[PDB]
């Protein structure tokens, strides 16, 4: 159950709640108070999805789908059969994600490392909550949230997007995609670079970080360095998700028309608005 | 509070670093550029030197010809005036030839011919850049991981504008050069093929794209968390595991039940990313050549 | 079948071997698994250890073969707190002095990391020609304050990563005239002092010392960094808000 080097780190302490009550492992897994909390919320959510599926009349995971309450309920409670289950499940999921984060904080404290991981995780948690809590509440109904099902949730993405024309035209959505794409570029390169140095041409000595910096300066004229690239990845990642949340928080709230039409602000600026020719005159 | 290590608190600067030599032809390295303080808060301050061989100058010459070929077309569409040019920047497009001309190179400048010229220039710009990626690594005796990862990205690009157009028998099927026009194309591609959300390859692509954000978020956060034990010094931690590597593994083992090594995580990294364009390119390649409608395909699977 | 379902079914197979390969590659340190008493555990999981690979280290420093024989190569001052697997192991001495818990260090080589030219990666700036503070507050000359809000010392130099051009340690002079290294990542350069949250003024002398004054070894770095990180848990009683 332990890695060869692990015993020295398995000391008491670091818990936020409960003292030494839950300060133990199960196999490789740290538990803690929040270990117990996440189990409780996950078990309860799964039971409730199971129940949803009996009411639906299918056990096929490609068809199971827990829907939010219809718009007619607004921000009220709804009957279990018609949206209440989705509401309770959402509470449980939120409880399980937040508990998972706090458990990582316990683990950080015991290992004496920084808190960057759970902090980053909170960005994902915040994107989730944008879609199922913040946007719906500003829009005035739980019905604007996405349903829990494999294919139904894509249906939602597609119907939601096409409500506003071609969603490509949401300008925050453009920024977000840029970061997503750039993050994947950066991850390919980082992985490639380190491995290209640890694993040089056959017969040669392992390369050094200097070879890494040289390689990039030769290639593109700059190298951000080894601390810089981990800072970069963290930032590209989190920015991606930040701009994702933002492109949705503004959709249906401050802006509810077709996104393509938003760009008329630019083209109708008075300096060029009526100058003939081009595409727009 | 405690320091987070997102920005440096102090910058330190020494003599410019001319780099490792190994088998590089030093006659083709530039001078060093200036030092950026701005950049130095986040990573290195040093700009330069850069390497310019035959393959670099070729890439860069063609790349510029591609860009200017497009811009000539845009300036033209803008009746040659700079207000209209800025006003409609996003709406101008260089479209490929009409289906009528199929794969012929006989289409006129104003109706396809320019698209081809530009595409030709882009083709050599990229492939030459690819070779330079390989040769720069060889000159320093490193692995070819970067050239191979870059190839994955070239795969999708090549499928989009070259292979799939050849396999469908017309250039009209390729992507136009424009900001809004290439978004329209993308949305249109999906509609025409019965909704790309039923393309299983498209869905895997998504998973690796999201997965790449997940992993780089995990990996960077981890390395910053153990940078107080010199975690960023990844090659020496490979050669000689330290407490940084140990705690990084253990955080994750205790969290989710398993873990990586300092070398191993980078294999996870390179593959997660590479598989985005790898699966994507297959998804697009099969669209219209073999499957007309992914909904329909999804109903049978055959 | 059709060609697309041929493609997708192939892909899933491919992907399974890929995970297999990836997972076994990530088993080159730390395995086999052990019981808490250090003997080899019964259940190692479904993936086998990979065939060994050998790194050729640069600058005459030999080879590394992994996987290879694992061994802490140091005493661990811990004892069990329960009669069954899975519970914490209490330090039997002073965990900061003994190097356990968040204060752990690994017995890395007792040589300094070298750069691509064979020179020591990290150097005091006094011995690193051409190097200067280009931006931010220069810490040199600042008093150093511990989490008990008492002065432990003064900064007398910055130790720099020459190839990466980066500050890595502050060298701090203590009341008796000796110095210690503190990692940059654990300090806070304010305008009129350096603040160190992990340690109280009384634990600064306990920081492990280096055997030569113009270099640090990888073993010494691990001991130093382990120690000051450890104070986050173990110095806590003396840390004011
Ligand atoms: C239909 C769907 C089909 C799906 C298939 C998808 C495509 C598969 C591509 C496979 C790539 C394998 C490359 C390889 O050999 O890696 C060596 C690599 C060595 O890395 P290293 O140890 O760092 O080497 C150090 C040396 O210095 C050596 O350093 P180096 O500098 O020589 O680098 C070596 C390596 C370094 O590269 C890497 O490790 C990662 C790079 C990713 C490559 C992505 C290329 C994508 C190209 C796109 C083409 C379109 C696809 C067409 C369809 O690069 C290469 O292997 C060369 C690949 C060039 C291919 C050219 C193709 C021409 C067209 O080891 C591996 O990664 C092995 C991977 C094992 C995969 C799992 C096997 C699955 C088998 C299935 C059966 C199981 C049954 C289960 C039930
Ligand atoms: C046809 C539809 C429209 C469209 C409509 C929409 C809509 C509608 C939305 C997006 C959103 C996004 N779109 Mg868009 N989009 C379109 C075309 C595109 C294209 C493209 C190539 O054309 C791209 C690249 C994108 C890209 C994106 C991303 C920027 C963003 C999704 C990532 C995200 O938010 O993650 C955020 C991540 C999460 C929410 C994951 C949270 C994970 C949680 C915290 C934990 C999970 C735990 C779980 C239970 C695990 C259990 C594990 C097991 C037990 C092991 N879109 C088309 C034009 N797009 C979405 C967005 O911005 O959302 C905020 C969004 O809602
Ligand atoms: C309405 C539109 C359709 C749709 C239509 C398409 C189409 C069509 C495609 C995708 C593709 C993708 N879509 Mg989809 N997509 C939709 C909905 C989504 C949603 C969502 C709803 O949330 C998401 C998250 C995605 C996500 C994705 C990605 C996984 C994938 C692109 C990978 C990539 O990195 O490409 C970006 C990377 C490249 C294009 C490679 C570029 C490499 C070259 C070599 C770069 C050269 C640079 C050049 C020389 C310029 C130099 C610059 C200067 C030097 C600075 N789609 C909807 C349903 N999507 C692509 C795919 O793979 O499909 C399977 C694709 O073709
Ligand atoms: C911040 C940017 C990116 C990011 C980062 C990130 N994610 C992380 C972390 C970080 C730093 C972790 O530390 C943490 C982790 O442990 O990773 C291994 C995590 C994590 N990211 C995860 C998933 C995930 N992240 C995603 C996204 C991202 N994560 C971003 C792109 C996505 C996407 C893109 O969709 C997914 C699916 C988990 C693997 C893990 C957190 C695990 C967790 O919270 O476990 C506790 C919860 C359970 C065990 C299950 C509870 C079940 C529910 C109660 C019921 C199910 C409800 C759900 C709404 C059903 C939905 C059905 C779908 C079909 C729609
Ligand atoms: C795993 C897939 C991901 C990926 C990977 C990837 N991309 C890569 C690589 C890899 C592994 C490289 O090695 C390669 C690289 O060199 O990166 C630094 C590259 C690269 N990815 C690039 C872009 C790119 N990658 C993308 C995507 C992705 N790449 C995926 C997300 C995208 C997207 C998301 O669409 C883009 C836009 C390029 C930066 C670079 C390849 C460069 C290239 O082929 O260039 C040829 C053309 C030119 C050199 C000239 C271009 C002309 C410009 C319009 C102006 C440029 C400046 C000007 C010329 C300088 C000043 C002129 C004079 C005053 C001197
Ligand atoms: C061994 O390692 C390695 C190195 O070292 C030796 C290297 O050199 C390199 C080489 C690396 C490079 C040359 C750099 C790569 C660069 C790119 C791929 C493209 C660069 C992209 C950009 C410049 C665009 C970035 C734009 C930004 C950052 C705009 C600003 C955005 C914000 C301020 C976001 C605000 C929002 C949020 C939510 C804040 C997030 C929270 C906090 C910051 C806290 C690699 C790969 C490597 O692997
Ligand atoms: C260099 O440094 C680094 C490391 O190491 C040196 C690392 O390892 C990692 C971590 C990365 C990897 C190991 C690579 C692979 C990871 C991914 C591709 C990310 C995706 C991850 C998953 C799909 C796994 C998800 C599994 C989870 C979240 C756990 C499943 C949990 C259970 C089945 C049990 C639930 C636990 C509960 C309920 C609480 C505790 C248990 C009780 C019984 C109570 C990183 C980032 C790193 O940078
Ligand atoms: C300020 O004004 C100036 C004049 C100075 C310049 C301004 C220039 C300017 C603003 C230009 C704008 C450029 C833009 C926005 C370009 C947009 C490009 C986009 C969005 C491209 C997207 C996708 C392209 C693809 C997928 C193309 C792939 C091409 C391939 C695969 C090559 C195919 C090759 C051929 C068809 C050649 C065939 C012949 C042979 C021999 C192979
Ligand atoms: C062809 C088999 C597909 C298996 C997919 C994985 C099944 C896990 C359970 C899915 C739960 C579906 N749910 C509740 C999100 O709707
Ligand atoms: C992604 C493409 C990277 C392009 C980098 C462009 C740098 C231009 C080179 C200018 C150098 C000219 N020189 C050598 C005379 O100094
Ligand atoms: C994407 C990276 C940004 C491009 C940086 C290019 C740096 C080139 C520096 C070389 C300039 C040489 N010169 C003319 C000053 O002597
Ligand atoms: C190297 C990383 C491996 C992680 C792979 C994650 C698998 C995602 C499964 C997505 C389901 C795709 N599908 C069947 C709907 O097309
Ligand atoms: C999405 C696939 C399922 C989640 C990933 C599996 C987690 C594996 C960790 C449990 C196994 C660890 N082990 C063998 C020590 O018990
Ligand atoms: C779904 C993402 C990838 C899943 C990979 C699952 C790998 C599990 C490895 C468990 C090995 C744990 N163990 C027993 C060796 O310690
Ligand atoms: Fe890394």
């Amino acid at each position: 159950a332990l890695l060869s080097f692990e015993r020295k780190y398995r000391v008491p302490g670091g818990t936020l709640v409960g003292g030494n009550l839950f300060d133990f492992w199960v196999g490789p897994f740290y538990v803690g108070f929040f270990g117990v909390a996440t189990f409780f919320f996950a078990a309860l959510g799964i039971i409730l999805i199971a129940w949803s599926a009996v009411l639906q009349g299918t056990w096929n995971p490609q068809l199971i789908s827990v829907y939010p309450p219809a718009l007619e309920y607004g921000l009220g409670g709804a009957p279990l059969a018609k949206g209440g289950l989705w509401q309770i499940i959402t509470i449980c999921a939120t409880g399980a994600f937040v508990s998972w984060a706090l458990r990582e904080v316990e683990i950080c404290r015991k290992l004496g490392i920084g808190y960057h991981i759970p902090f980053a995780f909170a960005f994902a948690i915040l994107a989730y909550l944008t879609l199922v809590l913040f946007r719906p509440v500003m829009m005035g109904a739980w019905g604007y949230a996405f349903p829990y099902g494999i294919w139904t949730h894509l249906d939602w993405v597609s119907n939601t997007g096409y409500t506003y024309g071609n969603f490509h035209y949401n300008p925050a959505h453009m920024i977000a995609i840029s970061f997503f794409f750039t993050n994947a570029l950066a991850l390919a390169l980082h992985g490639a670079l380190v491995l290209s140095a640890a694993n040089p041409e056959k017969g040669k000595e392992m390369r050094t970080p200097d070879h890494e910096d040289t390689f990039f300066r030769d290639l593109v004229g700059y190298s951000i360095g080894t601390l810089g690239i981990h800072r970069l990845g963290l930032l590209l990642s989190l920015s991606a998700v930040f701009f994702s949340a933002l492109c949705m928080i503004i959709t249906g709230t401050i802006w509810f028309d077709q996104w393509v039409d938003w760009w008329q602000w630019w083209v109708k600026l008075p300096w060029w608005a009526n100058i003939p020719g081009g595409i727009n005159g | 509070a405690e320091y987070q290590n997102i920005f440096s608190q102090v910058q330190v600067r020494g003599p410019a670093d001319l780099g490792m030599t190994e088998d590089v032809n030093l006659a083709n390295r530039s001078g060093v550029g200036p030092f950026s303080t701005l950049l130095g808060w986040f990573g290195n301050a040093q700009l330069g030197p850069i390497y310019l061989g035959s393959l670099g100058v070729l890439s860069l010459f063609s790349g510029l010809m591609w860009f200017f070929t497009i811009g000539i077309w845009f300036w033209y569409q803008a009746g040659w005036n700079p207000a209209v040019f800025l006003r409609d920047l996003f709406f101008f497009s260089l479209e490929p030839p009409a289906p009528e001309y199929g794969l012929s190179f006989a289409a006129p400048l104003k109706e396809g011919g320019l698209w081809l010229i530009a595409s030709f220039f882009m083709f050599v710009a990229v492939w030459s850049w690819w070779g330079r990626t390989y040769l720069r690594a060889q000159a320093l005796g490193m692995g070819k991981h970067t050239a191979w990862a870059f190839l994955s990205a070239i795969w999708l690009w090549m499928v989009l504008g070259f292979i799939r157009p050849i396999l469908m028998g017309s250039w009209s099927e390729a992507v136009p050069y424009g900001i809004f026009s290439h978004l329209d194309w993308t949305n249109n591609f999906s509609l025409v093929h019965g909704n790309l959300f039923y393309n299983p390859f498209h869905g895997l692509s998504i998973a690796f794209l999201y997965g790449s954000a997940l992993l780089f978020a995990m990996h960077g956060a981890t390395i910053l968390a153990v940078s107080r034990f010199g975690g960023e010094r990844e090659l020496e931690q490979i050669a000689d595991r330290g407490t940084a590597a140990e705690r990084a593994a253990l955080f994750w083992r205790w969290t989710m039940g398993f873990n990586a090594t300092m070398e191993g995580i980078h294999r996870w990294a390179i593959w997660m990313a590479v598989l985005v364009t790898l699966t994507g390119g297959i998804g697009i390649l099969l669209s219209g050549t073999v499957v007309d409608n992914w909904y329909v395909w999804g109903q049978n699977h055959g | 079948f059709d060609l697309a379902s041929l493609a997708i079914y192939s892909f899933w197979i491919f992907l399974a071997g890929l995970i297999y390969y990836l997972q076994t590659e990530n088993m080159r340190e730390g395995y086999p698994l052990e019981n808490e008493d250090g003997t080899p555990a019964a259940n190692q999981g479904p993936f086998p250890l990979p065939k060994p690979k050998t790194f050729i280290l640069p600058h005459g420093r030999g080879t590394l073969t992994v996987p290879g024989p694992e061994s802490e190569d140091r005493p661990i001052a811990l004892a069990r707190t329960a009669v069954s697997e899975g519970f914490p192991h209490a330090p039997t001495g002073d965990p900061m002095k003994d190097g356990v818990g968040p204060a752990s260090w690994v017995a890395r080589r007792d040589l300094p990391e070298l750069d691509g030219h064979g020179h020591n990666k990290i150097k005091p700036m006094k011995a690193a020609a051409g190097f200067h503070v280009s931006a931010g507050k220069n810490p040199i000359g600042l008093p150093v304050r511990g989490c008990d809000l008492e002065i432990a010392g003064k900064v007398v130099d910055i130790w720099v990563d020459i190839p990466e051009q980066m500050a890595r340690f502050l060298e701090v002079e203590l009341k008796d005239g000796s110095t210690r290294l503190l990692p940059m990542q654990m300090v806070k350069v304010q305008s009129n002092r350096v603040h160190v949250n992990a340690l109280s003024s009384d634990l600064f002398a306990g920081i492990p010392t280096i055997k030569s004054p113009t270099e640090v070894t990888l073993l010494e770095e691990d001991k130093i960094c382990g120690y000051v990180a450890g104070g986050l848990m173990y110095a806590a009683p003396k840390r004011k808000s």
